[PDB]
């Protein structure tokens, strides 16, 4: 799950580079991910 | 009372009256009259795009193409400026051509509307600050004391009860004014609160208006381009007091706290009695002997002529205390009881889009203002200083057109009085948002070239006063993070536009309310509690990355 550093600001904390190979990530990150809409978080950045 | 939900009927009497009666009621010498005044007057208008069959259609302009439009519509009167014959190009109806349509337009409207301001408590309010808030509080107080009240402002129009007739542009001509006045007169209302705007009193309107109470809340120097000299500012604004002619049914509410209160009084009929409000100046008829202001609490022990009364409310703002003082003084002018005054004051808990405190189970006060001038943000910042909270964040909007000289000093006062600042993209209908964000810092001492060379190294800067930098464009995420900053008992201003329930970014128009998003974010604060490390400056909202 790549992180594109680009023109848009990075109010989302930190950057990360990519991490998706663990079977736990199916339901681990959703507790931490999104939490406010779907397109307003996932589609802003961290593209695949 | 009866329904409280169904719309009240538009009880407008269709006035029936003839042109000769118009000329006799308002004797104006004709310059381009022809034939005979054999015509029945059915309506009234000034602008051809709103002209229907049978209206006045009066406005000063030469060689207008709107004459043919009114002829097609069928206006009873069609008079802009030009001498025009009958039965060939304006055969719709007869002509009553006057020398100056603007001069006789209030007169013609009053004669047609049977001069409705005499049968009402038409109140004009002058000043610079708190005009809309004063109108709101006065109308709430007047509605509380067992009588209906109206509203004639530039931001809103409350016919009666709670229905709002759509607010038009800043100031139309007196045709619309008298139309809505007839609506007030014959829709169950018995009073109106009229804002004495500079454009209103300048454009020959107050000549045919009967003013019952004239109020002077506060004075400040603004729009000096129109008021080229302070003498013109002090005299044109004093025309409100000059309209006073009967010192037995009319009263004067004056602000002796301001220096030129006797000067304002002396501009016409000082016999009309003077009732004064002032907080810092205790030598006033109505004075808050005890004054206390907090972020969520406000206490006022005010010694009105009736006596000493306690007013407790969360409506903060020292100028708001001045405004409440003016309201109770106005109530004293009509002899209203203190209990009704308190009922009217408490009848409003959040005036629309101005100083709108939002407390959705939180300790950080969400507050918005009109904020169309940097001095408004400066004033709110001084109020915040007087109401010192823990941490200060102010979300700063932008400037619509090429007025680039405001945002330097705006950012100066913000960064000087706020520990952490924030910016957004509120109104940038002229240029690209990136350029607008670039212009935000243009006159005070810091250069955005550092914003060029970020490289994950400039994210932690401490601007001049060690305060924090700020940058963003997405309004939704900006306000979401702004509400998301609030940790415990800090200041969370997200102001910048006020009651503007939309968002423009150059060439966009959609639905967007700041207050609704603020309460929604206060609701998702519960989800926000699950994380929130690395809070202070930058960045935010993403855990498990350290």
């Amino acid at each position: 799950f790549a992180r594109p550093i680009a023109k848009k600001p990075t109010f989302l904390r930190l950057r990360g580079l990519f991490e998706y190979e663990i079977q736990s990530w199916k339901y681990s990150i959703p507790l931490f991910f999104t939490t406010q809409g779907f397109d307003t978080f996932r589609n802003r950045e961290i593209s695949t | 009372g009866n329904n409280s939900s169904n719309k009240v009927r538009i009880v407008e009497p269709s006035f029936k009256m003839t042109l000769a009666e118009l000329l006799d009621e308002c004797k104006v010498v004709p310059i381009s009259v022809y034939g005979d005044l054999e015509v029945e007057i059915t309506g009234i208008e000034h602008d051809s795009r709103l002209v229907n069959s049978g209206d006045l259609f009066v406005c000063c302009v030469d060689g207008n193409l709107c004459l043919i439009e009114a002829d097609k519509r069928g206006a009873v009167a069609v008079v802009a400026s030009k001498e025009i014959d009958i039965e060939e190009t304006l055969g719709c109806k007869a002509l009553v051509i006057v020398e100056d349509t603007n001069a006789a337009l209030p007169a013609l409207a009053a004669a047609f509307f049977r001069y409705p301001t005499k049968s009402m408590s038409v109140i004009g309010i002058t000043g610079t600050h708190g005009k809309t808030t004063a109108a709101h509080l006065i109308k709430t107080m007047y509605e509380a004391m067992g009588l209906r009240t109206g509203m004639m402002s530039s931001v809103a129009y409350y016919v009666h009860g709670d229905n709002k007739l759509d607010f038009p542009e800043a100031n139309p001509d007196a045709v619309l004014v008298q139309k809505l006045m007839a609506k007030m007169l014959h829709n169950g209302t018995e009073a109106v609160v009229m804002e004495a705007s500079s454009n209103e009193l300048t454009h020959t309107r107050c000549e045919e208006i009967d003013f019952d109470i004239a109020v002077f809340t506060n004075l400040s120097r603004d729009n000096s381009h129109f008021q080229g000299n302070e003498e013109e500012f002090r005299v044109a604004q004093a025309k409100l007091f000059s309209r006073m002619v009967d010192p037995d049914r009319h009263r004067k509410i004056v602000n002796v706290d301001d220096p030129n209160a006797p000067f304002f009084i002396a501009q016409g009929n000082p016999n009309v009695p003077v009732l004064t409000f002032a907080l810092e100046n205790k030598d006033a008829d109505v004075h808050p002997l005890k004054f206390e202001l907090s972020l969520f609490e406000t206490t006022v022990l005010v010694n009105t002529p009736q006596g000493i009364l306690e007013i407790s409310s969360g409506l903060l703002g020292r100028h708001n205390i001045y405004n409440i003082l003016a309201a109770v003084t106005v109530g004293i002018a009509v002899g209203a009881p203190l209990e009704d005054i308190v009922r009217g004051i408490e009848e409003v808990d959040a005036v629309p889009g101005r100083c709108e405190v939002i407390d959705e189970e939180q300790a950080f006060g969400v507050i918005v203002d009109h904020a169309r001038t940097p001095d408004a943000l400066s004033r709110l910042l001084d109020s915040v200083r007087e109401l010192q909270p823990r941490r200060i964040i102010t979300v700063i909007g932008s400037c619509g057109e090429k007025e680039r000289g405001k945002r330097p000093m705006l950012a100066k006062v913000a960064t000087d009085k706020s520990d952490v600042t924030m910016l957004t993209s509120d109104n940038q209908g002229s240029e690209d948002p990136l350029d607008i964000l670039d212009d935000m810092l243009a006159g005070i001492g810091w250069t955005m070239q550092d914003y060029l060379k970020h490289g994950e190294n400039d994210y932690y800067p401490p601007l001049p006063n060690g305060h924090r930098l700020f940058l963003h464009d997405i309004r939704r995420v900006a306000v979401r993070c702004a509400v998301a900053m609030g940790e415990e008992g800090d200041m969370v201003v997200v102001a910048g536009k006020g009651h503007e329930a939309y968002q423009v970014d150059g060439d966009k128009k959609e639905f967007f309310d700041d207050r609704e998003e603020c309460r929604e974010a206060l609701q998702y604060v519960d989800e926000l509690h699950q994380a929130g490390i690395d809070t202070s400056e930058f960045p935010w909202r993403l855990p498990e990355s350290h």
